């Protein structure tokens, strides 16, 4: 994978407007959107009107009905950093089933891949040294993660 | 059906790709000539069919899927520095499982309404539509009713509400064997959110005392999406005692070309 | 200068007991010291008896004389972490001359090198991804700071 | 006395060297035969009469100015990985000052007492035999008396306590010119530094919610040199959630090669 770019956004916005990429696509079929593609709409933003205040209600019903609900962060984000989010899911005040440790990409490494708590219901994960866009930083990682929440199965301890 | 919408080669695709791919546009509304478009990355694995079906959807409110999901982060191709070539991501997700990328609501992307009030949205309606969309693409492709369904992303809003929509619908659409819900960087709650940005942004060294002590007392409380201008002056210092950093990831060096492509802060 | 590297104390460990180099250097004159050359000591640690509780005192008395009295972190550090001095430095309750404000390495360049407070008598400063031992992880900006500590002049503000 | 210091070249030497040095012991306690090494880098400047004289010490307490201060932080040279020659550092500080590399205490490195017992000291002993170190070293080197005097370095104790024993013995030695002092990374009060930690810690997230309310329960207020059981419990289980990073830079690697030369948790 190339080393990381903060400048790849570019990158897409040239690929996704030329024309012979929108015909392979199937995408704006005779040119019936009038603006260029681009990566996100200030209008949808500007215009938004009910946004929650509190999803924990949610979060309760998704639990009680057995369904299977992991959370994660990556920890040099400050938008939503790992502390408000460990706040928030710390209000459920669900008992714990694995106490706060550390995981590894396998039992015999030595790297931290991040840090795990497992509540009865729920688990959440941190991903050591990635952003808020997790796999453009660590997506070896990240991969990890995807394939053990498949499972159902946690993070792996020394 | 599906057929139509099978994609047979990309531009500067490289030369090895073995799993099947199909885009296009599931109509949610027939009267208002409202739209949604969808890129759907099959299992490259041996057996496609034992692999689990999985819907990524990108957050902000505003930013696309595909723009995000599947070019920059866990799709099988990235985009070379040139803008016109693809190269192929080994760590992608769908060597684990199929994954859809829809972009949603419609106004963003390739997404589109022929009614402008469409372009106002809220919670309820976008979860609403969504999940119209979800029951239309399994009428197009039929051969995935009853795999193992789960939903990722990362939008604190999008993937619990969705995902309460589904399961409240599951006479309605049995069908659907959905099975979790993968939640990235996501907001939760307003109050409990709002203590811990002032909080970690201080012990990381990137506000002083006084913005934090004056943010812990007037914002907690406040909406992201529609704040008081009590707040919104904290905020703003807040802001500027941080200076160039990228908020997003901030020990990386940040991108010279100076129009940047995000023009708010998406959440 | 060659890319950090975690083992580097096993270079140094070989160098300094080489016999041509403690010649060169006059140190271990005729073989006086019994124990080799080693990084630290866990016997001068171990046998450590007064060690002090409280430094303010000693602080407010040389800012009092008028010394200059500068203080600064690797934010990436969690021994001594940047919260802690925050915490400490505030408890002098000096009259701030110039608002906490992110430094560059020239006005009109581009990337954060950290954040700086100054108080009457008293500059705070941080180093951006750096650890405890601030010039083996950002070499440019420590030599940067120590020229502005010997002139006597804030960190580069935009 | 100083001529007979002087290093005429270091195996393994770069080529473009220009700047002096000088190395050699200092003898603080004739009785009982306790002597300091040094090792002296000149200005690579083109008046270094002119520029001023900086004293680097490391803490720990208990390592060495030279092996950390030196050869892997400030100092003109840089080892290479075989452990046998060396390169310039283009960020060393002798160019910009006179940087003087004292280690201390005895039993530090090179530094050595023929008294066994000299060994265990404490705060007020460590300033007293580094001041008389300084006092022996500017008779040696009697050129340097008046010079623009500064301290610097890794520790939030002895940085400190030196400056406040030279400035109180001004009128005695008025040859030290001292002009203030550089501290780096240092503890500096039990009380807050202790708070601070477990705050700190917790919002990087090292520690659990239990640790870190324990912590601040049981440990504020102790010595981090001679802790109570009670917060040595609770710090036992905050280092072990904190798993195997190198906690002097959390997102680093690791080195592999284990028989680690750091045994204690150096402050
Ligand atoms: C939004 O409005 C446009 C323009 O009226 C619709 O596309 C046009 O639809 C008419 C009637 O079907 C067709 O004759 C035009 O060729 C077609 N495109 C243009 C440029 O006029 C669009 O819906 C239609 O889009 C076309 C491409 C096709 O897929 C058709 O099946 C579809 O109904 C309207 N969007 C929606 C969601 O209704
Ligand atoms: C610690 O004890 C040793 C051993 O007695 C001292 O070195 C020896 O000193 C005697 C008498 O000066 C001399 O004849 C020996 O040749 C010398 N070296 C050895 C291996 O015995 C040492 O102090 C002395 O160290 C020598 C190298 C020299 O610098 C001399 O000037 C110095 O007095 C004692 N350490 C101290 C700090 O006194
Ligand atoms: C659709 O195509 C037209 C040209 O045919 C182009 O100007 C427009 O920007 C395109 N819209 C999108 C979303 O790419
Ligand atoms: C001093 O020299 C002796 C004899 O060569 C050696 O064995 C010892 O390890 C050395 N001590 C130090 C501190 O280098
Ligand atoms: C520099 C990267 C900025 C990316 C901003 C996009 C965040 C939107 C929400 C999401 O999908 O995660
Ligand atoms: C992996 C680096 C560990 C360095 C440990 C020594 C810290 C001692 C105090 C100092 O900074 O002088």
């Amino acid at each position: 994978l190339p080393p990381y770019d903060p400048c790849a956004v570019f990158n897409s916005i040239n690929y996704l407007n030329l024309p012979e990429v929108q015909t392979a696509l199937h995408a704006n079929v005779s040119g019936i959107v009038e603006y260029p593609w681009t990566v996100c709409s200030n209008t949808i933003f500007d215009q938004w009107g009910q946004a929650a205040d509190d999803l924990l209600p949610v979060y309760r019903e998704l639990i009680q009905a057995g369904l299977r609900v992991w959370v994660y962060s990556g920890d040099t984000d400050s938008v939503v950093p790992v502390s408000s989010t460990r706040r928030s899911l710390a209000a459920l005040e669900l008992p714990v089933k694995t106490s706060w440790y550390p995981w590894y990409m396998a039992p015999t490494e030595r790297e931290v891949g991040g840090w795990s708590v497992q509540y009865e219901g729920l688990t959440y994960v941190t991903v050591r040294g990635a952003g808020h866009l997790v796999p453009v930083h660590r997506p070896a990682q990240a991969f990890l993660l995807f394939k053990q929440f498949l499972k159902g199965e946690p993070m792996p301890a020394e | 059906q599906q057929e139509d919408d099978r994609i047979l080669g990309l531009p500067g695709q490289p030369n090895g790709v073995a799993f099947g791919m199909y885009g296009g546009y599931v109509t949610i509304d027939d009267n208002n000539g409202r739209a949604l478009y969808y890129w759907f990355q099959e299992a490259d694995t041996a057996d496609p069919a034992a692999a689990p079906l999985v819907l990524w959807l990108n957050g902000g409110p505003g930013c696309s899927s595909i723009g995000l999901g599947a070019m920059q982060e866990l799709g099988a191709f990235r985009v070379h520095t040139n803008g016109e070539s693809l190269l192929l991501n080994e760590y992608a997700w769908n060597k684990a499982a199929n994954i859809l990328f829809a972009e949603s609501p419609a106004g963003v992307g390739f997404s589109y309404s022929n009614t402008s009030s469409d372009l106002s949205m809220g919670d309820d309606k976008m979860a609403q539509d969504t999940y119209t969309f979800l029951v239309k693409w399994f009428e197009r492709f039929p051969h995935y009713n009853y795999r193992e369904f789960y939903i990722a992303g990362e939008s604190g809003h999008f993937i619990p509400q969705l995902s309460q929509v589904v399961y409240r619908n599951r006479n309605n659409s049995p069908f659907i064997n959905f099975q979790g819900l993968l939640v990235s960087s996501g907001l939760t709650n307003d109050h409990e959110d709002m203590i811990g940005m002032f909080e970690s942004w201080w012990h990381h060294g990137l506000i002083s005392d006084e913005t934090r002590d004056s943010g812990l007392k007037v914002c907690p409380g406040t909406s992201f999406m529609h704040p008081t201008p009590e707040c919104t002056e904290v905020w703003n210092k807040a802001l500027a005692e941080q200076g160039n950093i990228n908020p997003y990831t901030i020990y990386t060096p940040t991108c010279d070309r100076e129009p940047s492509p995000y023009q708010r802060r998406f959440w």
